[PDB]
This record gives C-alpha cells, structure tokens and sequence, in this order.
C-alpha cells in the first residue's frame, strides 16, 4: 500500500 | 555466460552506489580513522546521548529515533530493488511480498557494515552509539541491538565489500521461498542468475577464502532468525509498551509477516 507506492514510483 | 555475469555485477554495484549514500567503504574509513572529517561523537550514556542529540525515557527515544532511520533505509532498499534485471516485471503483489519478508534482512546485512564489536555509527556516520550503551537499555529494549552485533562482527569477518554486497543483497530480495508468493518461478530463475554471478564475484574478488560462497549463502539463513527475534520483541512491546506507536510503513511491513 505505501510498499506499492515505493515500488511503482518514479 | 562469464561477461554478462560481470556486467550483471557491475550493473548491481552501480545501482548500489546510487542507491546507499553511506557505502561500507566510507563507513569503515570512518571507523578507522581513515578520513578528513571530523571523529563521530560517542554516545556512551545519557547524558552523553543528551549532547549528541542536538548534533520520554532514554529506551523509548532510541527505539523512536532507529524507526525513522529505518523507513528511510525502507526506501533506498526499494530503490535498489526496482534496479535489479526482472524485478520491475514480477508481478507487483510478489514485489510487496519480496519486498515486505526482505527489507529487514537488508537493513541488518547493510548495518553490520557500520559496526564494529564496541558499536555502531549513527545519523549518517557522524554519531558511534557504544553496544554497552545499548545493552545498558531497561528490558525489554536493550535485547533489541545485541543478536545484530553478534551477527555482525561473524559476518564482517568475511571482508566483503560493496561490491560483493551489491550481489549478496540482490540474492536475498529474489528469495523464491517467501511466504505467500504467487509466482515462484520467475523469482527462482532471477536469483539463479544473481547466484551464478555471486559465486564469480567472490571467486574473483576473494580467490583465497576458503569456502566463502558457502559461507555466504549459509549468513542470509541466518539473517531470518535475527528478523524473528527483531518481530518477537516488536510484539512484547506491542502488547505491554503501550504509549508509543511505530511508523505506519514499519506497521504495514510487519502486519500478517510470517
Ligand atoms: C525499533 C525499530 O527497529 C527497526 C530496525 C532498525 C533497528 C536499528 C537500526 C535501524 C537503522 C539503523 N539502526 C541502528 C540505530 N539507529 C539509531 C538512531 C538513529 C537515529 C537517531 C537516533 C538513534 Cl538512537 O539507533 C540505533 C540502535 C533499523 C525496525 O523494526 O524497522
């Protein structure tokens, strides 16, 4: 949820 | 095939460098007295730590103080990972699952890089807190450091260097095992790969060091332990250290872990 945030950043 | 495999090391060097501002080299530099800069100051006991602090118990602001620390090391992890050849293309639950069962093994592996058997450096390296002083700790948070620094001074025994840790982390985040993984092939097959270049790597890198490979291998077992008793200890505080909370990344880490 804030790990899928980190992985999918940027 | 023995090129790819190098550049495959190399590549996991370079992002590791990207990835980790504070490197094993600079911080053993630091630990030896090797460097321009200034010495790091000590925190040895309480009021030593009150000074430092510039630069709610003693126990509590420590536990306080690693957390934010640890979300941020959280994120470079991440960041290294999503660099690693395949990761980005698994499928993204097993990223988070790869992710949640191997972030924590990372951060011990990557902080026996700055300690030595009387302690460990702190904010950026600019701080050495003594084992002693956090053995010193009342209970149950003065357990919580003490398994790392065991583990850490066997494992520093090895000499391995950024370079070969680049790889080491790799083969851990590619963990094909972790509870809960929906594809474990994909995973098996990066990790053979990262494998074939580790043992190159040290081979290479270490051509006299008996067994080392094995050696290796047999440290990322034992890293699970240190993580079990790390979440043991969580849970006592959770359930009778009531006042002070853990970051709301740590919690979603943690939830439904093993
Ligand atoms: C209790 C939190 O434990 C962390 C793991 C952890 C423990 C310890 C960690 C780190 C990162 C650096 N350290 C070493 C450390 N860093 C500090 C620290 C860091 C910043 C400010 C003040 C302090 Cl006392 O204290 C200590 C013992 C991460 C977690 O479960 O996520």
């Amino acid at each position: 949820h804030k790990l899928v945030q980190l992985l999918t950043t940027t | 095939e023995s090129a790819d495999l190098r550049a495959l090391a190399k590549h996991l060097y370079d992002s590791y460098i990207k990835s980790f501002p504070l490197t094993k080299a600079k911080a053993r530099a630091i630990l030896t007295g090797k460097t321009t800069d200034k010495s790091p100051f000590v925190i040895y006991d309480m009021n030593s730590l009150m000074m430092g602090e510039d630069k709610k118990e003693v126990a509590i602001r420590i536990f306080q103080g690693c957390q934010f620390r640890s979300v941020e090391a959280v994120q470079e992890i991440t960041e290294y990972a999503k660099s690693i050849p395949g990761f980005v293309n698994l499928d993204l639950n097993d990223q988070v699952t790869l992710l949640k069962y191997g972030v924590h093994e990372i951060i011990y592996t990557m902080l026996a890089s700055l300690m030595n058997k009387d302690g460990v450096l702190i904010s950026e390296g600019q701080g050495f807190m003594t084992r002693e002083f956090l053995k010193s700790l009342r209970k149950p948070f003065g357990d919580f450091m003490e398994p790392k620094f065991e583990f850490a001074v066997k494992f520093n025994a090895l000499e391995l260097d950024d370079s070969d840790l680049a790889i080491f982390i790799a083969v851990i985040i590619l963990s094909g095992d972790r509870p809960g993984l929906l594809n474990v092939k994909p995973i098996e097959d990066i990790q053979d790969n990262l494998l074939q270049a580790l043992e190159l790597q040290l081979k290479l890198n270490h051509p006299e060091s008996s067994q080392l490979f094995a050696k290796l291998l047999q440290k990322m077992t034992d890293l699970r332990q240190i993580v079990t008793e790390h979440v043991q200890l969580l849970q006592v505080i959770k359930k009778t250290e009531t006042d002070m909370s853990l970051h709301p990344l740590l919690q979603e880490i943690y939830k439904d872990l093993y």
